């Protein structure tokens, strides 16, 4: 059976150019089908680039038009994807695909699908998190904002270990700006709050950032 | 000045196949590699060569434009079998008329020679893959096409199976008109051609 | 060209579940379909609207009509449990609809905590501003939240995670609001509403 | 003998599609005969739809053209109706009937006929009435109204039963707001009104609702 | 394409009526003839102008000439009350007359004594005014109701029951006219009008 | 070149019997012969007068094509398209033969018919028109509204005068119109027209 196996560079610079060529096994480049490239950016929909015909002919998305090119090796068996000026919006897993034309009517359908290659593009750096506390308002929630890191991880614990039980330290979200931010929440009993001393210890070891905060009302 | 057909059949250029102004006659040989790029058949072929051989003068004009389809959808019809540039296409001289918004009516059309040569016109049947294909294109899950001439009474029904085309011919005498008939099915005129003999 | 699906469904174990892709004149248009799972790439599981492609199991099965297309899954299992793509063509571009999630349910329902804290004083004195909504122990695992600023729709300086499954098994998820201490100022109310089986949970925080 | 039996929903949203079938027994769809829909407004005369024939061939009124739409299905012996576009003037009763042409001229006639199924064309759901007094001016008329409800039925009394001697209540109307409206009248000796208390008695069971009011000068 | 007839005829028992359907150039047209009872589907009498069908007794008969067609009914008996339609083709459609009630005297000649109520205070605090026009106590069944406003004819916002049989064999017929607050009081006067067996019974009220 | 029949017989075909199934796509023939016991003859019950001969003459002839002599919207007096019978049915529908019209009434009135058509062509014209011989009375009122009718056909060597009996039949008639010659109609009613004729050679 036909395999399509795409490769590049998986990080990328701002404004640089996102460069992949996709492999095409079990089969010839040379034939009835169109040969495609879709992007997906974690957590969301796909996105159709575009495509080319082993002729040279190309349809492109009209959103991607001026930044994109897809180019064709026949002899090499393979089709490459160029897509410059990239900003964070581009960070996304590109696929490569083979399409089939329709018995009857316009279109066609995607199969197979190549294994797909992530591409980051994010000029961030090795940078330490600020940490500021979230000040509760019978349970009470606090915690501790952990704001804009690189690279992961962050580890947090509460009164050094001591507390464990109520404790849940959220996933990171990544940012547009290439930098991780994580809240660690504790949910303790209404009354222990001013009695019982809440501290969340953020660790963030590539910036050697040792950090604790008291969190009170 | 004479057409010498290549590597196409008559009845391949006639309908327009895309894979393949003025003629004196056209001769096709031999065993063409591009006849019907749809799957079908040329009914009474033989008889229209013999025809066809014995004319002095050919012309291709419009007898029905694509664009008066305003009901029908005249363009999306299109098959992989028939491709162009790498994408499904179909002939150029006929129309495959398929359902637009789900709605297929009825079709009255009447088209009057008044030209001073005997007019080729044909026309086609699109025989489906299955009953679900049947209501894909034309919507109608029953369907048929009426032909008729002064000379001429014809009524077709898509036999569902593997799908296949259905072309046809007739000569338009002028002051004859043709008139067509469907609710489905249908490959209509578009281009027509004036003969002299 | 757009193509427009339920952002979530979910299926009881055994039975049959519907995902619906809606279009000006679909039914005119052949419709695929795609199944795919976290990490995997797509995987077709009908084509041109009926069509199963070749070890696709019975149980899936497509139809269009009007302006909507369906795929169904009947006697869902628990390996179905999938984000569902259906996929068209239109005007020399390929469309692909915004997707559902759909699950296969293995545990029962719970809804989210939600918990919304306002800038800190010292964010402020950083001349920073951020609204931090934690959403926790909600399944199934699909929420959609939205934030108002004086009871107005905000969507720029919104970030949100993908939720993401917790040690017991229910799911959590994050939205931060960033803001200049200037913009948080300037509103009198904020709120993160959160949209989950169609029940929505709200918090809110004003700037004192 | 030929019979004909309609069936599809009774109650269908405006802008959607009122959607019937035909089932024919004791005769085939393939014959010589055209098979026809009719319908009928509450109180009004017979409006004719459309009509086809077993070879598919179809004929309808110019009027409802655009949205109407006849099919044959020979495997099941029936024929059906699709009227899209609906408002409140689409509220019919609905027959299906058997047309047979003359031997000579144009047109032909309807028999059998079906039974006929009502197809109401409302966006109400549920929803108790509303009560008003008609209060009167050598007899003189008084009455209830009763306004905006759903669906049907609504039955009204008089005195819990103990006033029948004059008392008449009306068929309901369907407004075009989608719900209904009736009146209940009791003519009464002009001399009456003032000593003698008269209260109507509504039941509207599909929203469990009761009302008793009482009507004075 | 019109086909008209009497809204109404009477005839006393054992005595014969004519039910007469005109139209443009009806002459060159085959007719046809339903009758129909209440709650009933329309029964064939007549086909073909002439025509009976099989178990449609000899009293029934048609003619057509000129513009217009008739159903004769000769020896009339109670079961032969209904409703009558003629039938007609033309160029594209199937064309049903207006229709005639046909009634059986079985009593003396009643006159309507009509009703008209000007929206309650109630229904005015509720934001509604419906005019309500009740007519009872006639007879034969047959009545045809007229809506003004300051003398000027009014259709829309009008609802008016077919005559429906009393107690007391008599019948009674209901209409409204539907109207907001606002065009209630921008008339000075509004008035039904009842018109029974050629005569016009008249009702006002106004918005004081 | 010839026309062979197939399912229909010369009288079916010259008068245009709808219920005949044939596909000719081609619009001129040497001659025409019909198979032994068509399957659909005339779809409205009738006769066809001279019939042998005219099979016989038809069979023997070198060119054979049709024309029309008589359009069918030149009749502005009578209704000549709503004249149709569920005996010779199209698509569904009520119909009649093709080549010929059947001339009703229009409104409350079928006035006079004087008619001639000379031929001018410079063939021999084979010309056919026929007789309605109505069910009863009130048929004979219904269609030509006059109770009492006559057919007046003229030529050369021809003078025709018919009355209808009045179960209903057609009959039809037929004659060979020389180049020059004139044929000569009137009717005031139940009068079954020529539209279209055909050319013979010899
Ligand atoms: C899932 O959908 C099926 C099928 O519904 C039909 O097909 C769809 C593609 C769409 O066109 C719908 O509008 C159709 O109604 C449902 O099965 C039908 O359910 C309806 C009531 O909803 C019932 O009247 C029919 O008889 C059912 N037919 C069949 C073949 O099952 C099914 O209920 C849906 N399931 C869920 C969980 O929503």
């Amino acid at each position: 059976q036909v395999q399509l196996q795409e490769s590049g560079p998986g990080l990328v610079k701002p404004s640089g150019t996102v460069s992949l060529t996709c492999a095409v096994s079990g089969g010839s480049i040379s034939s009835s089908y169109w040969w495609s490239w879709v992007r997906q950016p974690p957590g969301k929909g796909l996105e159709w680039i575009g495509e080319i015909y082993h002729s040279g002919n190309t349809n492109y998305n009209p959103s991607l038009k001026s930044r994109v090119t897809i180019s064709v090796d026949k002899s090499k068996n393979l089709f490459s994807l160029k897509l410059s000026s990239v900003t964070a919006a581009d960070t996304a897993v590109y696929y490569c695909a083979r399409v089939a034309l329709f018995d009857i009517l316009t279109g066609g359908w995607f199969d197979p699908w190549g294994q797909g290659t992530l591409v980051t593009v994010s000029s961030a750096s090795t940078k330490g998190p600020s940490v500021f506390p979230l000040a509760p308002s019978g349970t009470a929630a606090l915690g501790c904002l952990v704001k804009d890191y690189f690279p992961e991880p962050v580890t947090v614990s509460w009164n050094s270990g001591a507390l464990t039980s109520g404790v849940h330290t959220f996933p990171a979200v990544l940012q547009s700006s290439g930098l991780y931010s994580l809240s660690s929440v504790v949910t303790v009993p209404s009354s222990s709050l001013g009695t019982q001393t809440y501290i969340c210890n953020v660790n963030h070891k590539p910036s050697n950032t040792k950090v604790d905060k008291r969190v009170e009302l | 000045k004479p057409l010498i057909l290549r590597d196409c059949s008559v009845a391949g250029w006639l309908l327009g196949n895309p894979m393949c102004p003025e003629w004196s006659y056209i001769v096709e040989k031999a065993n063409p590699v591009n006849d019907l790029c749809y799957p079908g058949d040329f009914n009474d072929y033989e008889e229209l060569k013999h025809l066809l051989s014995r004319i002095n003068h050919f012309e291709k004009i419009q007898i029905i434009p694509k664009s008066s389809w305003s009901s029908h959808e005249a363009s999306l019809g299109v098959s992989s079998a028939c491709p162009y540039q790498g994408k499904s296409s179909f002939f150029r001289n006929v129309v495959w008329l398929i359902k637009k918004d789900s709605t297929y009516p009825t079709i009255k059309r009447s088209y009057n020679n008044t030209n001073q040569e005997d007019l080729l016109v044909l026309w086609g049947i699109h025989h489906p893959n299955d009953a679900a294909e049947q209501t894909k294109l034309y919507q109608n899950p029953t369907t048929y096409i009426s032909v008729g001439t002064s000379t001429l009474n014809q009524r077709l029904v898509p036999r569902i199976a593997s799908g296949r085309m259905e072309f046809f011919w007739t000569i338009l005498k002028p002051n004859d008109a043709i008139n067509f008939e469907s609710n489905g099915n249908f490959i209509a005129p578009e281009y027509a051609y004036k003969i002299v003999k | 060209y757009e193509l427009t699906q339920p952002p979530s469904v979910s299926v009881s174990p055994g039975q049959t579940v519907n995902i619906t892709c809606s279009g000006d004149t679909l039914g005119d248009k052949y419709v695929c379909w795609y199944q795919q799972k976290p990490g995997q790439s797509p995987v077709l599981v009908i084509y041109q609207d009926t069509k199963r492609p070749s070890g696709i199991p019975e149980r899936f099965s497509g139809s269009n009509s009007g302006d909507t297309a369906t795929l169904t899954v009947s006697g869902t299992q628990a390996m179905d449990e999938a984000d569902y793509y259906c996929q068209a063509w239109d005007s020399s571009s390929f469309v692909f609809g915004t997707g559902t999630k759909v699950t296969v349910l293995g545990q029962p329902k719970a809804n989210p905590t939600v918990t919304l804290f306002p800038p800190s004083s010292e964010e402020l004195q950083a001349n920073k501003a951020t609204l931090v909504c934690l959403i926790s122990d909600f399944y199934p695992g699909a929420v959609t939240v939205a934030w108002k600023a004086d009871g107005s729709p905000v969507k720029a300086g919104v970030e949100t995670t993908k939720p993401s499954k917790q040690s017991n098994n229910k799911y959590a998820a994050s939205s931060y609001l960033s803001l200049t201490p200037e913009q948080w100022k300037s509103h009198r109310s904020y709120s993160c509403q959160v949209t989950h089986e169609g029940s929505t949970v709200e918090k809110t925080v004003a700037p004192t």
